[PDB]
């Protein structure tokens, strides 16, 4: 069966370059053109270009000439894209997609995409601050100043799951991510039971637990 | 050379309702493909060669078009169809802008909560004020930050969850970022929330101490 | 030895956004505020805002609230400005300028400026039509370089041999979204019999290289 | 916040002539900067803090002022000084409206030329009629298109070059654009030019089909 394997994520320093890999299996690599698709956070699909693995012929989106260079290695059935002179707006999920043959059957198989983050920050654990509550009431934890993505937030070791909202992580002007996780609980339970948010940051091997008190 | 413009940008469809989205090209083309992308997942081929349904695509999905006007049709909207659909073709240099198809439900006004900066965060030089908007529909809403009735601008970041699986609502959190010096300068902090389910704006506020 | 480097030109479609870059060198990036200045075509200069690269503190012209957003990248000593929801009003040249320290020594280094064109036109080579000298001293002939996108085009006469008395006018933007240009030259009327005249039009964005002979 | 107004808009100075341009502020300020901009180039710090000359500025420049009135002076005009000068200070969001300083030469009347549309272009459905005004000074001029003695309006665009580095003249091209159908519906095409060097307006014309 057709597989287009891409690495999950990569953190690259601005100004440098990165060579994204797309390793195929389940078909003859030289039988299908390979496409690459950019998706900046929250935005749409942007087409970068295409390459014919038989002779490495390439056609680029005009806005990526000199920014992205497609190549191919037939011996390992793997397509590559090299993005150079990385800046913050190159932060995107980059997909490889196999073009069908005949071409008018569209891109039938897509890779999982490589989440590329362009930032100069170093691996840093998060600071967790309580969102103190004040019928139904809301309380939460402010997960601030960590890099890179992602963090996992649990409530009471996984016992409290209903009513929980872990918002997407925003990016601040300092280059670090900031995230809020909230949960609504009955007001009667306030002052009685305890509420603890369990923040785990895998890249920095940091685990933080914070009790949320009114 | 060939620009693809999709319409409309956002679509609210009730269960069972008919759904039709359009994709227009700046010049004539022979065919058009449609791709489905749900949040967090990679795009998938959904309708290729104008009207051929890809593997696994339900029969309620329909493709049609000619020349410069192409369309995607759902005869009976289901909650599993909520996603973003992109149209594309080799002749075009890039994808269309996409059409976000969301599940339509009854109006639910947001529940507003405000949180003052914690004491240990104030021990550093930053004070984050958070306003929560919980489980509301539709998506459209306005959050204003008022500190000593002064309208704030350019010092707040917003975050919105995807549509919830169970109740099909949205949640929004707005974070006001101010230094410790600027925080203790003022007294009253408030967020003003406006939404079509609220005839009057809901204001949550607190005072320092 | 301070250099502020901006890209020469940026073509972006209406309603989208564009992030303008301003790479600096020769000084410590955090030691000077960075200003941005707008110049519409045929217009004056308009101050957009300022940012302190040390703490990213920003002061804006209130007319650009939401329109422009200033950021900095201290690791590459690069300042950025992002102009969102672009319309025809936003087609201008955007300069980055280094503010002095103290401020009353004015903006001492200016970037090259980035010509931003808010257009939806596709890449297209030009049509070259002759401007034939009339019947009736000094005669005038020329070429009409018409309907091309984007800018620019270069014009030579007889492969660079004819340069005296040549006027190549600045291109004009037509309502269609495409540019038009004319290059003229004055020659002695007696030479209209022997000396031929050929204009050479070159438009790299479309790999178009047209040679056009002009004759009565 | 504070509005800056320069006078005059255009200055025409002969070589060796004394030049002075003024920058008036709506409210009193402590200092004024002056920037120089040549066509196609970025503004350049020229005089800052009212009277301090920036590096590379020749000694013939000077600035002065106080309160609301500031000025820039050239003791002797050189051809290389021709440019547009803007005044600005941190108390304003807009620069001064600018003073375009040009080189004043003797009066030269424009040589007018008209060009019918080529046959190659007409085969594509569009007719372009070009009217050329070559090597004139001063800049002020009036071009009027007459199709069968009817004044055209809006269906033309004009382009003007910068002041020539060799003879300090200007040149102007006006392009009248019509559809091939509308073009074949009229006979005489003409542009009429007035200029202060011309006793009477000059008209160049042709009949369609020669």
């Amino acid at each position: 069966q057709v597989q287009l394997v891409q690495p999950g994520a990569e953190v690259v320093k601005p100004g440098a370059s990165v060579k994204l890999s797309c390793k195929t299996s389940g078909y003859t690599f030289t039988s299908n053109w390979m496409h690459w698709v950019k998706q900046a956070p929250g935005q749409g699909l942007e087409w970068i270009g295409e390459i014919d693995p038989s002779d490495s012929y390439t056609n680029y989106n005009q806005n990526f000439q000199g920014k992205a260079k497609l190549t191919v290695d037939k011996s390992t059935s793997t397509a590559y894209m090299e993005v150079s002179s990385l800046r913050s707006d190159d932060t995107a999920v980059y997909y490889c997609a196999r073009g069908s043959n005949p071409y008018y059957y569209a891109m039938d198989y897509w890779g999982q995409g490589t989440s590329v983050t362009v930032s100069s920050a170093s691996t840093k654990g998060p600071s967790v601050f309580p969102l103190a509550p004040s019928g139904t009431a809301a309380l939460g934890c402010l997960v601030k100043d960590y890099f890179p993505e992602p963090v996992t937030v649990s409530w009471n070791s996984g016992a409290l799951t209903s009513g929980v909202h872990t918002f997407p992580a925003v990016l601040q002007s300092s280059g670090l991510y900031s995230l809020s996780s909230v949960v609504t609980v009955p007001s009667s339970s306030l002052g009685t039971q305890t509420y603890i948010c369990n923040v785990n940051h895998k890249p920095s091997n940091t685990k933080v637990d914070k009790k949320v008190e009114p | 050379e060939i620009v693809l413009t999709q319409s409309p940008a956002i679509m609210s469809a009730s269960p069972g309702e008919r759904v039709t989205m359009t994709c227009s090209a700046s010049s004539g083309v022979n065919y058009m493909h449609w791709y489905q992308q749900k949040p967090g997942t990679s795009p998938r081929r959904w309708i290729y060669d104008t009207s051929k349904l890809a593997s696994g695509v339900p029969a309620r999905f329909s493709g049609s078009g000619s020349g410069t006007d192409y369309s995607l049709t759902i005869s009976s909207m289901e909650p599993e169809d909520a996603a973003t659909y992109y149209c594309h073709q080799r002749g075009s240099y890039t994808f269309g802008g996409g059409t976000k198809l969301e599940i339509k439900r009854t109006v639910a006004a947001p529940s507003v909560f405000i949180f003052p900066p914690s004491d240990e965060q104030l021990k550093s030089g930053t004070a984050s004020v958070v306003c929560l908007l919980n489980n509301f529909y539709p998506r459209e809403a306005k959050v204003q930050w008022k500190v000593d009735n002064a309208l704030q601008s350019g010092n707040s970041q917003e975050s919105v969850t995807e549509q919830d699986s169970k109740d099909s609502t949205y949640s929004l959190s707005s974070t006001l970022t101010l230094s410790k010096a600027d925080y203790e300068k003022h007294k009253v902090y408030a967020c003003e929330v406006t939404h079509q389910g609220l005839s009057s704006p809901v204001t949550k506020s607190f005072n320092r101490g």
